[PDB]
């Protein structure tokens, strides 16, 4: 189904066995999905089809909007609240999309965990990983900032951050 | 249709608070200017304000008084 991007989602081949009847015993589960199928999918098949016909008959279209970008925080003068107000703005929508990308990261996770069975201990490694690498990242951007957040407390922490980053390094060359 | 009848285009309530965070902060660097002002010209008294009374210089009589020493 093309509702969603396989890319952003994806799911392996999904490879299953074929029927090996051992025995002339016919079984239960054939016959009960079969008159499953006659009772149930058939009628409500044609019901789907009479009301996709239906919205054929009326088409029309939304769209998705497209943000410009803007001046961030760091190229904001001290006291010019008009550009503080277009990058406040712009931070926001990038710390919603920051949460919608670990919501992805987070959702792969936990359809791998169902999938593997009972070896996900080894086959979610890759998305163990990827969940660590995406969970550190959002972690060092955004944690600790309060209620109160906002893009100038998050610009503080960064420089905090490269401040010790540098030190720590300046200190380790030159040893 | 809930949009297209009650609400309005996200750009409108954007370029509004642009125009009411304009309006109010100039009206807080006016408030400390003001402030600044008020401390120098009471502080000083070279301006409008704080300008307290001296007696009239059109009040003095300039003519010879009976003595030629004043
Ligand atoms: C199947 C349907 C499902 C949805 C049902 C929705 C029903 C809605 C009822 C509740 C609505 C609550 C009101 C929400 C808005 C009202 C206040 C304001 O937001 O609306 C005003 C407008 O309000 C409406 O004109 C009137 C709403 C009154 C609703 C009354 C419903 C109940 C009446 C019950 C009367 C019963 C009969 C009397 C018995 C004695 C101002 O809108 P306006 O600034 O113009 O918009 C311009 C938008 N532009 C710029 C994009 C063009």
């Amino acid at each position: 189904p093309d509702s969603w991007d396989k890319d952003v989602y994806p799911e392996p081949p999904r490879r299953t066995p074929a029927p090996a009847p051992q025995t002339s015993l016919p079984n239960p589960v054939t016959y009960l999905t079969k008159i499953f199928d006659l009772l149930v999918d058939r009628p409500v098949t044609l019901a789907r089809e009479f009301i996709e016909q239906q919205h054929a008959k009326n088409r029309y279209y939304y769209y998705h909007r497209e943000f410009r970008r803007v001046p961030d925080i760091t190229e904001c003068e001290e006291k010019d609240i008009l550009c503080m107000f277009e990058a406040e703005m712009q931070w926001r929508r990038d710390y919603k999309v920051d949460q919608e990308i670990v919501n992805i990261i987070q959702e792969r996770l936990k359809a791998c965990q169902q999938r593997e069975g009972e070896s996900y201990r080894q086959n979610c490694a890759k998305e163990l990983e990827q969940f660590t690498q995406v969970s550190k990242a959002f972690q060092d951007r955004y944690s600790d900032l309060g209620a109160h957040y906002s893009a100038r407390k998050c610009l503080a922490k960064q420089k905090q951050r490269m401040l010790a980053e540098r030190k720590a390094a300046k200190e380790a060359a030159a040893a | 249709w809930i949009a297209r009848t009650f609400y309005d285009g996200p750009e409108k309530n954007y370029e509004k608070t642009m125009a009411i965070l304009q309006i109010e902060a100039e009206k807080a660097e006016l408030r400390l200017k003001e402030l600044e002002v008020r401390r120098l010209m009471r502080a000083r008294g070279d301006g409008p304000w704080y300008q307290y009374p001296t007696i009239d210089k059109a009040l003095i009589d300039h003519s010879p008084k009976t003595t030629p020493d004043n």
